[PDB]
C-alpha cells in the first residue's frame, strides 16, 4: 500500500478542471512521477523531486506540499483527447531505483456538441451478398449504449470523431449482422434513444 | 530516438521460447522491463542499473535476462505460458539525480495452445447513406484471431487521421475478434467519383512452418483492405 | 442551459472527499437547492438562498460565493451508503416558483475490504429439479463484472452487503442457469478473476 | 407525516384512464407533480400555487389536474400511452420565503398493449455451501412482468436488513425480468436447524376483470416467497 490515488474513476464534460489526489508512504521516499497513459506506453509528465513546491508545465501543475501525502495536479480546459489513466508513480528506498505504480485514475472527458441531430441509418457493402450495417450518430455524449442483445449480433460503444476543417466533433456507434430480417429500428430497441432520432421509411 | 524495443506483436504456442530486444542510444545506465494487462496493472519484472549487472523485480520467474552492453537490455521467455500473454514495456531511467523513466512503444504477445485458432480478418467497406444531411462511412474487420491488428484509412493514396474514429477495443464473437472503424467527410467530397477510399488493416501473424491453420491456408503476417469509390448520387 | 453540474460521473474509494461544482444562469435567479437522490424520491439537503455564504450541515457544507456561478459542496469520510445522484436544482424568475434540475452528479463510493478471500461457489435449491446457482464473492470492489455471455444465461453486477455486528462488508455477484452442463469455472471465464479465487473440486 | 401519494405501483393497457392522488396535511400552498425516467431526467408536469388555481409545466399534455382543496393536488391520465410509463413524484413547496420542496415516496406505472405480458415472479432460495470459511445464501425471483416488485428477507418471522444485499436493477430475459438478492450470516447461525429463512417478494399486478393472462391463471397483486431451514451439516 505504498501509493493510492483518488478519484478512482472521473468523468467530466469538456473544459472545467480536475484535481487528482495522490497519497504515498513517508518512510522512506523520493520523487513522485506523474505519467499519462492512453492505449499505449506511458508519457512522462512531471517530476516532483525535493521540490517545495509550486510548479506548472503547460496546461498542468504538479504542485505538492507536506501535507505528508498530497499532490495537487490541476488541469485547465479539459479536451476530448485528454481521456486517459493518470499515475503518480513513486520512488523510495531501499535498493534504488524503483517505481511503485498505483491503480491509476481513469479520466474520461466528453466533447461538447451544440445542436444534436441524432439518427440511425442503414448502409450496404461494396461487393457482397448485400450484408448491411446500421449506424447511430450525432447524439449527445452522455447517452449510453447497450451491448449485444442475443450476443449473436454485434454492437460497439460510443466513439467520437472530429474534423479540424469544419470543427465538427461527432459521436457514433455501429450495430450489424448478416441477416436480412435485421432492421435498425428493430435492432436497437434494447436501449431507448431520444425521439430526436430518425427512422427513414 | 528514445527507447526502442522489438518486436511489436507476437503469438505462439505454449512451452515455446521468445526473445524481446530493447535498445537505447540515449546513453542510459538504468534499463527496466514492465508487464501490463487490464486487471493486474503495471508491474516490474527485471531491471539493470548498469551493463553486466541485473536483478529481480516483482515477477522474476518465467523470465530471464542477460545484459552484455549498456545500450541493449533484452529479456527471454524460456517456456511460454497463458499467464504470460501481455503487453511489455522497456524503460530507461538513465540516470544522474534523475528519476525520469522513458518507455518504448510497447510490445504485445499472446499464447495459445492449438495455434490453429489464428485467423486473418475479413475487411469490408460500407458506403452510406440515404438521408445525408451534413457522409460517414464505416469499415468492418471481422473474425480475426489473435488480437494484433493495425487499422487505418487511405484516401486517394494517402493516410488520413482527419475524420477517422476507431474502436479502442475489439468485440468478441463468443477468440474471435471484430473491430469497427469509421470516417466522416463533407457531403460534396464523397459525391466526387474521382475520390477513392481504402480501409486497411495490417494483421500480424505466423512467420513460417506452423504449419498454417486447420483446413489449410495460412495466417501469416499480411495486409487486408477494402475499397470504395465516390458515388455520384 | 440554466444549470450544469461537474463532474458528470465520479467514483471514489471510501473516505477522502468530493467537491461538486454547480453552474447557473445569473439573470434572473434565486436559491440553489441541493438534493441527494438514490433509487427513490430526492432528499432535501441544502438551501442556499441569499446567503454569503459559509454554511455547513452535518458532514456536508453548502458554501457558495460569487463567483457568478459556483457551489463548493464539500464532503468528509465518504461512506458506502453515500452512492447517489446529486442535484443542485435552481430557482429564478419569472413565474414563481419553479425548479430547474441538471443532469445530476452520479457518485459511487467503494467500501474498503482489508483481507480479500475472493471465490466462486455453487449452491442448490430447496425442493427442485436440482437447478443451481454460482456465487462470486469476497473480491475487491474495483474488479469489474461481465454481462451475459450468450444472453441465454444470467449474471448480475457487483453488489455489497454489510453486517453491523461483525463489521464485515462483502461484495458479490451471482450467475445461474438451469442447465446441468453449467459449471462455475466454465461459466465466468468471460472476465478473468484474480488467482486468489477458489475452484473446489 | 409529510407528502403522501398513491398508489405506489400501477399497470395498464393503452388508451386507458388513471388517477394519482397526492395528500399533504403539512398545510402547504404550493404542490407539484414531477415525471422521471432514466434518460429524460426529472421534469415538471403541473403545479399549483394555491387551492383552485393550477398551471402548466414542461409537459402539460397527456395529463390533467383539478385542485379543489389545499391539502390534495391529484392528477389524471385520460389516455394511457407507452410514453407515459414512468416514475412520478408529488412535491410540496409550502411556502413563505421558502424554496424547500419535499417529495412523496414516488409512484411507478407502466403501459402495455396486450396486458397478457403480465407475469408473477418465480421465487427460489438456494442454500450454500461447500467451503464455508467464514454463509451467504441467495434468492432468485424469475420471469416476472411488469417490473413492480418488493423483495425482502424474513428470519424466524422477522424482517432483517442486517446482512441483506439486493440488486438495484432487474435482469432482462430478452419483458421479462429477473431479480436476485442475498444475505450473509455467521457460520454457526446457519447451522442451527431451529433457524428459519424466507425470501419474500411482493408482486403488484392486476386488480379485477382484465381478464387474467393468456392460458388462464391471473397476475393479481400477491406475495410469493421461498423457504429454507438450518442445515446441521
Ligand atoms: C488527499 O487525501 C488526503 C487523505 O487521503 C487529504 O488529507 C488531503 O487533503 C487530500 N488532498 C486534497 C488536495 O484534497
Ligand atoms: C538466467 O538463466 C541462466 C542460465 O540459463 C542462469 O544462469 C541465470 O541465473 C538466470 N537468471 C537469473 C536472474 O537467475
Ligand atoms: C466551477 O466551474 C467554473 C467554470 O465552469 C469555474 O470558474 C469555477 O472555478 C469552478 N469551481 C470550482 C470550485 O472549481
Ligand atoms: C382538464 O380537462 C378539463 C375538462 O376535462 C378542461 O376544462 C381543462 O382545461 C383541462 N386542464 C387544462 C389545464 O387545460
Ligand atoms: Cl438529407
Ligand atoms: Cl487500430
Ligand atoms: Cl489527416
Ligand atoms: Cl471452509
Ligand atoms: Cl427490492
Ligand atoms: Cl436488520
Amino acid at each position: 500500500p505504498k501509493v493510492v490515488q483518488s478519484p478512482l474513476s472521473l468523468v467530466v464534460h469538456e473544459g472545467d478542471t480536475v484535481t487528482l489526489n495522490c497519497s504515498y508512504e513517508v518512510t522512506n521516499f523520493r520523487s513522485l512521477l506523474w505519467y499519462k497513459q492512453e492505449k499505449k506506453a506511458p508519457t512522462f509528465l512531471f517530476m516532483l523531486t525535493s521540490s517545495g513546491i509550486e510548479k506548472k508545465s503547460g496546461r498542468l501543475s504538479s504542485i505538492l506540499d507536506k501535507k505528508e501525502l498530497f499532490s495537487i495536479l490541476n488541469i485547465t480546459a479539459t479536451q476530448t483527447g485528454d481521456s486517459a489513466v493518470y499515475l503518480c508513480a513513486w520512488a523510495g528506498g531501499t535498493s534504488y531505483g524503483k517505481l511503485t505504480f498505483g491503480q491509476g485514475t481513469i479520466l474520461t472527458v466528453h466533447p461538447n456538441i451544440q445542436k444534436p441531430d441524432p439518427a440511425v441509418y442503414q448502409l450496404r457493402d461494396s461487393k457482397s451478398s448485400d450484408k448491411s450495417v446500421c449506424l447511430f450518430t450525432d447524439f449527445d455524449s452522455q447517452t449510453n449504449v447497450s451491448q449485444s442483445k442475443d450476443s449473436d449480433v454485434y454492437i460497439t460503444d460510443k466513439c467520437v470523431l472530429d474534423m479540424r476543417s469544419m470543427d465538427f466533433k461527432s459521436n457514433s456507434a455501429v450495430a450489424w449482422s448478416n441477416k436480412s430480417d435485421f432492421a435498425c429500428a428493430n435492432a436497437f430497441n434494447n436501449s431507448i434513444i431520444p425521439e430526436d432520432t430518425f427512422f427513414p421509411s | 530516438a528514445g527507447v526502442t524495443q522489438t518486436p511489436k506483436f507476437r503469438i505462439l504456442k505454449i512451452g515455446q521460447s521468445m526473445t524481446l530486444q530493447c535498445t537505447q542510444d540515449m546513453n542510459h545506465n538504468y534499463m527496466y522491463w514492465y508487464r501490463q494487462d487490464p486487471g493486474m496493472g503495471l508491474k516490474l519484472i527485471y531491471y539493470s542499473v548498469g551493463a553486466g549487472i541485473t536483478d529481480k523485480g516483482e515477477v522474476p520467474n518465467g523470465y530471464n535476462v542477460s545484459r552484455s552492453t549498456t545500450e541493449d537490455f533484452p529479456l527471454r521467455l524460456e517456456l511460454a505460458a497463458p499467464s504470460q500473454t501481455s503487453v511489455y514495456f522497456c524503460a530507461s531511467r538513465h540516470g544522474l539525480a534523475s528519476y525520469e523513466q522513458y518507455f518504448g512503444p510497447g510490445t504485445r504477445l499472446t499464447v495459445t495452445e492449438d495455434l490453429k485458432n489464428v485467423f486473418p480478418p475479413e475487411v469490408a467497406v460500407f458506403e452510406p447513406s440515404e438521408a445525408e444531411i451534413s457522409a460517414t462511412l464505416v469499415c468492418l474487420a471481422t473474425g480475426f484471431y489473435p488480437d494484433h491488428v493495425e487499422l487505418s484509412w487511405w484516401v486517394n493514396g494517402k493516410e488520413v487521421h482527419s475524420g477517422v474514429c476507431t474502436d479502442p477495443q475489439p468485440l468478441k464473437e463468443q477468440s474471435r475478434y471484430a473491430l469497427s472503424s469509421r470516417l466522416r467527410v463533407s457531403a460534396t467530397f464523397w459525391q466526387n467519383p474521382r475520390n477513392h477510399f481504402r480501409c486497411q488493416v495490417q494483421f500480424y501473424g505466423l512467420s513460417e512452418n506452423d504449419e498454417w491453420t486447420q483446413d489449410r491456408a495460412k495466417p501469416v503476417t499480411q495486409i487486408v483492405s477494402a475499397e470504395a469509390w465516390g458515388r455520384a448520387d
